């Protein structure tokens, strides 16, 4: 029906195992997606809020404007290779 | 008048003041056709339409910000 | 099992068509009845053998899952892998429709020898088909050049007076670049003993021996997509080749190329592609604008839509090198929707004008829309639809890729909004000058479009018309696959 | 219908006017294609090239291919994109977040009470759309926090 | 007087405009048909009997075969 | 009613399109008119109930781009600015389809001239009720595309299909920024939505915010013909007179504005390009006011009328003034589509059907209903107090002095300048054609009489708005508080209180005194002393003349300039690179070094035993030399080679 995501950090497996590093991909892309979504949600929000409030938008929808701002640069499909392939503690 | 060649030349509008010999027969065919296509698009539009400033009452969004706070 | 019926099927037609046809050589002359009306029985034969390619990618389509990450369908036919993914379905199924429909273009203007031109024909639509469908370098490398054998062949049999000249071009150009890829290719054999796709995605080399296989595959794309400078062969090609070869060339075989780059280059030299961003903007921005311009000063009709092509597909160059999901989305939309708009021009330029009067040079031709109104409906229309008219499918490909590149890079991907002024410049100035002023005075006046030219129009427009309006049937299928290729590591 | 001795009758007719440029009971079958003798393929040649010689693009014999054959198959592709029920990764995150967002707020009734009222046709389309539909709470949820583990699937900092 | 004369009769039903009535018009009772199929049938469409898609078990089977002979 | 109000013209357009063959001329064209009468009924509710009920409208039909997070739909919405423009487009449209059914009535082609009308009415309708800038952007392309189609409509005319191609690619010119533009709203703010955008404008870095403004108005320069694109403009009279009628009045002209007033909530948050803006609409209004002073053609005078009164509507924009901007364009609308028509009906009228107004003179006695047309409007288009034009014009003009700034006072003095001119060259036209001695031959004016009703219906209907409709509709936009926060103005640029009160009474009537008294002194001077008015004596008045008349020698400028140096660019690159050195270090190139090289080694061989005996005993030096000198035995061999 509706298949899961196998959370799976790359730090936790071998490359070597071809079936595991299938799933640390996988996992770390279909977490991505989900953040995608949360943005559309949270900026469906900000034109309804807009809208309704009118001369008042600029203070009945501030908080939802400005967390929408502040999450957009980073909820957006990054992929796996750019994780899979560099250590961020080195 | 002169002669334009309307023999073969058939476009889509007929071209060089075409009216075929049983236009009225048609007119109204497209008439009954045209009014129909009207009154689909006045049952879709109500049907469909909505006021965007009514969907979410004003209690509501003022809850909204408080949670993204 | 697709691969396993694709190819044994075809192989099986193919000797269908030749025991038919050359059985009656003999010593007795030819007096028989499958050559009557001009071998409509072995041309039918090959014509319904192009629709059934068709239905077997159908057949695994219904299967696919738009939704699991990684290659479907892995099936192993002659010692190699084969697997199917949500870019390699959509690249399969465009290059299984254009065969009907460059067979159907050639069904009545040739001089002889159908058989061999059906059978050519049928050859390079499935080793086009089988090339977006394979899993490791070596067997991309055998279905990306087996290619030349029949076109090289159909190029000088079916060509125009310069067919010599060309014939020469698409052969030398295309082995004298892809060999430079065969080197790279070589190297990953030698230092990882593979060179499947999936155990050197995940293999990291050094900085220096990235650029040095990069080198080596992009020398081999660069060609094969015309880009500045060493597009010279293109234009010379699509003047002599027939009809059928036209389509097939600027409808699938340039996209090879770009398909090229998602398999070869951003996987797994996912390092220097974006070392490599910044050149291939400037090289393909300057792409853009020059083959463009040189479009204004050209003469010959279809030379002229052969710069067009060249522009169009150097904006699917600028959107899949973008780092983003918007600009590799569109580039692929782009690659769909100018599969089915540019082999429409050339059925425009090259197979109703040219069948007809016989004759390239643009100084002939004006005002056809006197005594060709139907010829100028779908003048006008495919020319909105390559110039990037909204509600056609080109809009949204040059719409993300133009954006995908202002993510990468603000500031010069700024320029390929160029493509939006300069295509309506080379393009209308055709368009308005077949479709203005008085009816020439050296064209007697002949029929008009007939059912078999009508019927290749409308169904070349109409996929692109249905990307245009609803891109989702295509998007929906390439976000999880193209999500893929990025890489960027944010903390 | 291919009547050997109604063919001689059409090459006689050319002998019986034996110059040039100074049908309706004509057919064939597959099965005559192959197996029949040189002298029938011979012949049939003649009465079929002379007829033409004494002459609007019709009958070209693609009509009954392309339409039957390749106009049904677009019509399947049409089928296929518009109808089959695959869920694109985008749209099957839009489920996942509402379904991350119904375990992790079990002691929130009002949540619980409106997400079943969420049909099967109206889980994507969470907004001020024509669907008529009471989704503010779901809204609210979703600003509330974030609902995903992806700091979690990333074990190491700077 | 301009004196123009009708033209030849015309078959507004002919067989040029009929067709794209027809695609339309099918497009639309099959979409309706499928709008009800799916709740008498719980969310699957009118293309439930060709077939279905494949589930994520069933190809990771392949995948790990095939990832075992390559290497 | 949203639905009906909005795809009605496209139903119509497409009926005389395809089934135009079947369904008569006559019968073809009262149909397409039949669609947009819907469309201008289904208006009218809407506007009753947006403006006044405050009750907005929108139906999403369905996903356009699903891209990550960038998500388009096509949606129409319908609020209070979208229909006050729908009231100048949809009304006037179906004014001019009532018009075009007898004016096109001699025209062997009208089963196609009313498929593209109606075809523009609803490419604009598109434009001005897409709830997102995208959909904006499909509806101001196919502008372009109808306005090319219509514009070189007579396609055997060789001025009027290179004209179609002019206005099409200047047009793309502005789309191409227009695009650029999108892709900085998609990049800054992840949508084209205007709910999503417009409440951000306020948190967004002024630098990204100016960047998408400014390509904005390259956009819009080509679309409402200011200076540095206008060009096109006056070309666009190739096409028949209600495209003139349409193009000029609420249409493509005006799709400029629209853009620039939509996007207010970003406008206002960077002062820099409300500067450009107001600086381009003084100089396009000061120029074109001298231009069609000097011009000697009705419907080029016109059409420089257009350009000249949509430059008021860019300085009304630049004093963030949005709302007298928007007025004054529903206004024009009428005042200015009604010249046209009443023109359009001098031209027809004349049985020699000429345009230039030297070959007219004496009409108002024989056609005094299209005189009396022609003479309400032109009070109307110089803003005599009473009138439509009063009411919307003077504000205007009133407010750039209102500001009390460097630029707005400079300004002040282009539109007075412009304001005056409207005065000047509107008398000029009536009294070349209708109180000046006759110049066409007799045999015309025993001929010259007026048009039939269906020509006359529209004019009277237009003639009507031209005086009341002013004094009606200014409350609504111009009221003091007035709710119309779908335009926005910041409460630090709220300077209208200033405009209406500390304006001295000089000029409040400053426009009028020169107006009045301008126009009169001019009239006196052709009348009774033309022998001034003849330029050929003073070489400085007869070189200033001929400048103006030729519009600043801009279409000089751009044509032997830049599009002959732009073509000449794309000859050097496919002589000196496409077909150059791309060449050289290619097939031609490579042919020669072939055949030079294989020339010299088809010379080695020959049968002869000292030859091959003696590069035997040659080779065995490479064994007695130290490998280190394998480099230059290779540089020697070369040598040889040449
Ligand atoms: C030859 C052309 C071939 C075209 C093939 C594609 C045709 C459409 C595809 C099938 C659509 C079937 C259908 O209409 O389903 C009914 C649908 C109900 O869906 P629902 O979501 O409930 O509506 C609310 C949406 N806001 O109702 C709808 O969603 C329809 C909403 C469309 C409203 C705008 C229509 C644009 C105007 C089109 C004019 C030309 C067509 C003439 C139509 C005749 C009626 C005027
Ligand atoms: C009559 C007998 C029919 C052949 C039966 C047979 O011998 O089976 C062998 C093989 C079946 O495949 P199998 O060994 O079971 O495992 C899959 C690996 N292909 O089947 C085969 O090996 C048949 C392969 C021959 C068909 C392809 C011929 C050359 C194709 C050239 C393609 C060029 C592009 C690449
Ligand atoms: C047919 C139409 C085709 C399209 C038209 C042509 C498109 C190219 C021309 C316009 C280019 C797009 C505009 C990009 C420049 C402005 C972008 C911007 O706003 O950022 C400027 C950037 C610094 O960013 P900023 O926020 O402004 O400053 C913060 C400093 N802490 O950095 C800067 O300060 C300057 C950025 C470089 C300036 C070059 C801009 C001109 C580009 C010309 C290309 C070569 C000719
Ligand atoms: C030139 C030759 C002629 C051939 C080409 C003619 C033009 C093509 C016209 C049709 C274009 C094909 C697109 C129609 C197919 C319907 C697309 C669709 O799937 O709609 C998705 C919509 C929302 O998606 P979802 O919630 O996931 O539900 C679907 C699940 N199966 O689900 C729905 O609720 C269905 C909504 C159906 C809406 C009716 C379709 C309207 C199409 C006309 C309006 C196009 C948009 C407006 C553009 C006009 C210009 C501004
Ligand atoms: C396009 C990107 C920028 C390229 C700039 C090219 C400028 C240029 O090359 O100008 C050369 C051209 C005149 O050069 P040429 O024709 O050789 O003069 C012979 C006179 N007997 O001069 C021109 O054609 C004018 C080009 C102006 C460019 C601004
Ligand atoms: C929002 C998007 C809406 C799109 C739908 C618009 C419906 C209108 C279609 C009517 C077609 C028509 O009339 O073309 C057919 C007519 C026929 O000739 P005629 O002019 O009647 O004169 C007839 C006398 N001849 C024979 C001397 C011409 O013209 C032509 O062959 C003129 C050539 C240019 C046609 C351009 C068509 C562009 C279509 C739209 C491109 C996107
Ligand atoms: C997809 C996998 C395919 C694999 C099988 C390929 C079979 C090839 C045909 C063999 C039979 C043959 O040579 O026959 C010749 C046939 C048919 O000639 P015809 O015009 O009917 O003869 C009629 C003669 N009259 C007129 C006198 C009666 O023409 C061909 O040469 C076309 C196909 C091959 C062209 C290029 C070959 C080079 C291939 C290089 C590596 C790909
Ligand atoms: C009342 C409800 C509305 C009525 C209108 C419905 C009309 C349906 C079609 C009937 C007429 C017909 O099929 O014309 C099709 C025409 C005419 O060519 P033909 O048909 O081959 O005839 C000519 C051949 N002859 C001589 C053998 C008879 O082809 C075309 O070039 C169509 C060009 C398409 C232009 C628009 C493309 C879409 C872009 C915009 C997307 C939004
Ligand atoms: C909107 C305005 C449009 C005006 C009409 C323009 C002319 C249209 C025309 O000609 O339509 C032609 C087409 C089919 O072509 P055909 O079989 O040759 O039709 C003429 C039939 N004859 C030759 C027997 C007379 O039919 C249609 O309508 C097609 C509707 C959409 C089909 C969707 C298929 C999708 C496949 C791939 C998707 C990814
Ligand atoms: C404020 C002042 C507004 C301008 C009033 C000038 C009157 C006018 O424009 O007209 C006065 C004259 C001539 O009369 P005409 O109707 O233009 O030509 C009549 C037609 N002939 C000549 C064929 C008979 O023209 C001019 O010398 C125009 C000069 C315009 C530029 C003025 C200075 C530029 C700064
Ligand atoms: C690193 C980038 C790689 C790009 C691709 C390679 C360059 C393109 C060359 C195509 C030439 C062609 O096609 O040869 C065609 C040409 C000439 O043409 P022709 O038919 O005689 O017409 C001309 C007729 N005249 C001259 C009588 C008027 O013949 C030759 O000169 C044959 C020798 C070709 C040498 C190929 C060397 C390749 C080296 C590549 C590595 C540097």
């Amino acid at each position: 029906d509706h298949v899961r995501s196998p959370n799976v950090s790359f730090d936790d497996i071998d490359y070597n195992n071809s079936q595991d590093l299938h799933n640390a991909q996988e996992s770390l892309l279909r977490e991505q997606w989900i953040r995608v979504s949360a943005l559309k949600v949270c900026r469906k929000a900000l034109e309804s809020c807009y809208k309704t409030s009118g001369p008042n938008h600029y203070e009945d929808c501030r908080e939802i404007a400005e967390k929408y701002l502040n999450m957009l640069p980073d909820h957006r499909i990054q992929g796996f290779l750019g994780y899979q392939k560099n250590d961020p503690s080195k | 008048h002169h002669i334009h060649t309307p023999s073969y030349i058939k476009p889509p509008t007929g071209g060089w003041n075409f009216t075929p010999a049983n236009w009225k027969q048609n007119t109204v065919l497209v008439l009954v056709g045209f009014t129909a296509c009207c009154v689909g698009l006045y049952k879709l539009g109500e049907a469909g339409s909505y006021n965007p400033k009514l969907k979410y009452k004003e209690e509501e969004l003022s809850r909204w910000n408080q949670s993204a706070k | 099992m697709l691969v396993q019926n694709l190819i044994i099927f075809n192989i099986i037609g193919i000797v269908l068509l030749v025991l038919l046809n050359n059985n009656n050589n003999g010593i007795l002359n030819k007096k028989s009845l499958l050559t009557i009306k001009n071998e409509l029985k072995l041309k039918q034969i090959g014509l319904i053998i192009s629709i059934i390619n068709i239905l077997i990618i159908i057949e695994n389509w219904i299967g696919f899952n738009s939704n699991y990450y990684g290659f479907q369908n892995i099936e192993r036919f002659l010692n190699i892998y084969w697997g199917i993914d949500g870019i390699s379905l959509l690249l399969v199924l465009l290059t299984l429709i254009l065969g009907p429909i460059a067979i159907l273009s050639n069904w009545k203007n040739l001089k002889g020898y159908y058989t061999y031109y059906v059978i050519s024909i049928n050859m390079l639509v499935i080793l086009m088909a089988l090339n977006f469908i394979c899993l490791d370098l070596v067997s991309f490398y055998i279905l990306f050049e087996s290619t030349l054998a029949p076109l090289f062949l159909l190029i000088g049999i079916y060509g125009a007076n310069n067919k010599n000249k060309a014939a020469y071009y698409v052969l030398i150009y295309t082995l004298a670049s892809s060999l430079f890829m065969l080197l790279s290719i070589v190297i990953y054999y030698i230092i990882i003993n593979s060179t499947d796709y999936i155990y050197i995605n995940n293999i990291i080399l050094s900085i220096n021996l990235q650029s040095l296989l990069f080198i080596g595959i992009i020398i081999g794309i660069a060609v094969k997509t015309p880009l500045m400078p060493v597009h010279t062969w293109l234009p010379t090609v699509h003047s002599e080749s027939p009809l059928g070869g036209s389509i097939l060339l600027a409808g699938v075989i340039l996209k090879l190329a770009i398909y090229g780059v998602i398999r070869l280059l951003l996987p797994n030299l996912s390092e220097i592609s974006m070392m490599f961003t910044p050149i291939i903007y400037i090289i393909s921005i300057l792409t853009l604008i020059y083959s463009s311009l040189i479009t204004l000063k050209q003469t010959d009709l279809k030379v002229i839509i052969a710069y067009s092509s060249i522009s169009h597909l150097a904006v699917c160059m600028i959107g899949i090198f973008a780092n983003n999901l918007i600009g590799i989305n569109g580039s692929l939309i782009l690659c769909l929707a100018h599969g089915f708009v540019s082999p429409a021009l050339f059925i425009l330029v090259g197979g109703i004008l040219y069948d007809r009067y016989h004759n390239r040079l643009i100084n002939y031709y004006q005002g056809l829309s006197t005594f060709m109104p139907i010829f100028s409906i779908y003048l006008v229309v495919f020319s909105f639809c390559n110039t990037g008219t909204p509600l056609s499918g080109n809009f949204v490909g040059e719409f993300l890729s133009i954006t995908g590149a202002v993510i990468r890079h603000p500031i010069i991907g700024s320029l390929t909004a160029a493509s939006v002024l300069l295509s309506a410049c080379y393009q209308m100035k055709l368009t308005n000058r077949l479709t203005g002023s008085v009816f020439s005075q050296y064209l007697h006046i002949t029929n008009d479009v007939t059912n078999r030219e009508i019927f290749l129009l409308n169904w070349l427009l109409i996929p692109t018309i249905i990307i245009g309006i609803y891109p989702s049937f295509v998007t929906n299928i390439l976000n999880l696959a193209s999500s893929t290729l990025i890489y960027s590591v944010l903390i | 219908a291919f009547n050997l001795q109604l063919e001689k009758e059409i090459r006689s007719k050319i002998d019986s006017l034996p110059k040039l440029n100074n049908v309706t009971n004509r057919k064939l079958s597959l099965t005559d294609y192959l197996f029949q003798n040189a002298a029938n393929q011979a012949l049939y040649v003649d009465n079929e090239a002379d007829l033409k010689e004494l002459d609007e693009n019709e009958n070209e014999g693609w009509e009954k291919i392309m339409y039957v054959g390749f106009v049904p198959t677009m019509i399947l592709i049409f089928a296929i994109v518009l109808f089959k029920d695959d869920k694109s990764i985008d749209e099957w995150a839009m489920d996942e977040l509402l379904l991350r967002l119904k375990e992790k707020n079990l002691s929130d009734v009002e949540l619980i009470d409106e997400l079943d009222k969420l049909s099967k046709s109206h889980v994507g389309k969470i907004g001020a759309s024509e669907i008529n539909k009471r989704d503010a709470v779901i809204i609210e949820r979703i600003l509330n926090g974030e609902y995903d583990q992806l700091s979690g699937l990333k074990k190491k900092e700077l | 007087d301009h004196h123009t004369p009708l033209g030849p009769a015309e078959n507004i039903f002919n067989k040029w405009n009929v067709t794209p009535f027809v695609w339309l018009f099918a497009t639309v009772g099959i979409f309706q048909w499928d709008k009800s199929h799916r709740e008498s049938h719980d969310g699957k469409g009118i293309l439930d009997f060709l077939g279905e898609i494949k589930v994520k078990e069933s190809l990771d089977t392949y995948f790990k075969e095939y990832q075992t002979k390559v290497a | 009613m949203i639905l009906l109000c909005i795809f009605t013209p496209f139903l119509g357009s497409l009926i005389s399109g395809f089934f135009g063959r079947y369904i008569g001329v006559n019968s073809s064209k009262w149909i397409v008119c039949l669609s947009i009468f819907v469309s201008v009924v289904s208006t009218y509710i809407l506007f009753i109930d947006v403006i006044f009920n405050e009750i907005e409208y929108t139906y999403n039909i369905m996903n356009w781009l699903n891209v990550e997070y960038l998500v388009v739909d096509w949606s129409f919405t319908i609020d209070k600015l979208s229909v006050s423009m729908l009231v100048p487009v949809v009304t006037v449209s179906f004014l001019v389809h009532l018009y075009s059914v007898s004016y096109m009535s001699h025209d062997p082609h009208q089963q196609r001239f009313f498929s593209y009308l109606s075809m523009f009415t609803f490419a604009m309708i598109v434009l001005v009720t897409g709830d997102n800038y995208l959909i904006l952007f499909v509806g101001w392309e196919f502008i372009g595309v109808a306005s090319y189609l219509l514009i070189s409509f007579w396609f055997t005319r060789f001025n009027a299909v290179k004209s179609g191609l002019s206005a099409l690619l200047i047009n793309r010119f502005g789309d191409a920024l227009l695009v650029l533009g999108l892709s900085y709203l998609v990049l800054v703010t992840g949508s084209v939505n205007y709910n999503t955008v417009f409440a951000l404008g306020s948190y967004l870095d002024v630098n990204m915010i100016t960047v998408i403004l400014i390509c904005f108005l390259v956009a819009s320069m080509a679309k409402s013909a200011q200076l540095g694109l206008h060009s096109w403009l006056l070309l666009a009279m190739e096409g028949p007179t209600p495209v003139s009628s349409l193009l000029h009045a609420a249409c493509l002209v005006i799709a400029g504005v629209f853009l620039l007033m939509r996007s207010s909530p970003l406008l206002e948050y960077t002062p820099i390009v409300l500067l450009l803006i107001l600086w381009l609409g003084g100089l396009s209004t000061l120029i074109s006011g001298l231009i069609a002073m000097v011009s000697n053609d009705i419907k080029k005078i016109i059409a420089l009328s257009t350009m000249s009164q949509v430059g008021i509507m860019m300085i009304a924009i630049g004093v963030s003034c949005y709302n007298l901007a928007l007025f004054h364009l529903i206004c024009h609308s009428f005042f200015k589509a009604l010249l046209f028509m009443s023109a359009g009906s001098v031209i027809h009228s004349i049985i020699s059907e000429y345009q230039d107004i030297r070959m007219y003179g004496g009409f108002r006695q024989f056609i005094p209903l299209a005189y009396t047309c022609i003479f309400i409007a032109s009070l109307s288009l110089m803003a005599i107090p009473g009138l439509t034009g009063f009411y919307s014009k003077d504000i205007i003009i009133e407010s750039m002095y209102g500001e009390y700034t460097f630029s707005g006072f400079i300004i002040y003095w282009f539109a007075l300048i412009s304001a005056t001119c409207t005065s000047l060259y509107s008398i000029r036209l009536i009294y070349y054609t209708f109180l000046n001695n006759p110049n066409s031959p007799k045999y015309i004016y025993i001929n010259l009489k007026e048009n039939d009703i269906v020509l006359i219906t529209p004019m009277i209907i237009l003639t009507i708005l031209s005086i009341f409709g002013g004094y009606l509709l200014r409350d609504i936009y111009l009221g003091m508080g007035s709710p119309f926060n779908e335009l926005f103005i910041h409460p630090n640029n709220l300077s209208l209180i200033e405009t209406e009160f500390s304006l001295p009474s000089i000029l409040k009537v400053l426009p009028l005194i020169t107006g009045l008294g301008g126009g009169l002194i001019l009239l006196l001077i052709y009348e009774f002393n033309y022998s001034l008015f003849l330029v050929y004596n003073n070489k400085n008045l007869s070189k200033l003349y001929s400048f103006f008349n030729q519009k600043i020698m801009f279409d000089q400028l751009l044509n032997n300039l830049i599009l002959r140096s732009g073509l000449n660019i794309g000859w050097l690159l496919n002589v000196h690179i496409d077909r150059g050195i791309l060449q050289l270090f290619g097939p031609l190139g490579l042919w020669k070094l072939s055949t030079f090289i294989s020339s010299k080694l088809n010379k080695l061989v020959f049968l002869n035993i000292g030859f091959i005996l003696e590069i035997i005993v040659l080779s065995w030096l490479l064994i007695v030399f130290k490998v280190s000198l394998l480099k230059y035995i290779l540089l020697l061999i070369i040598f040889i080679i040449l």
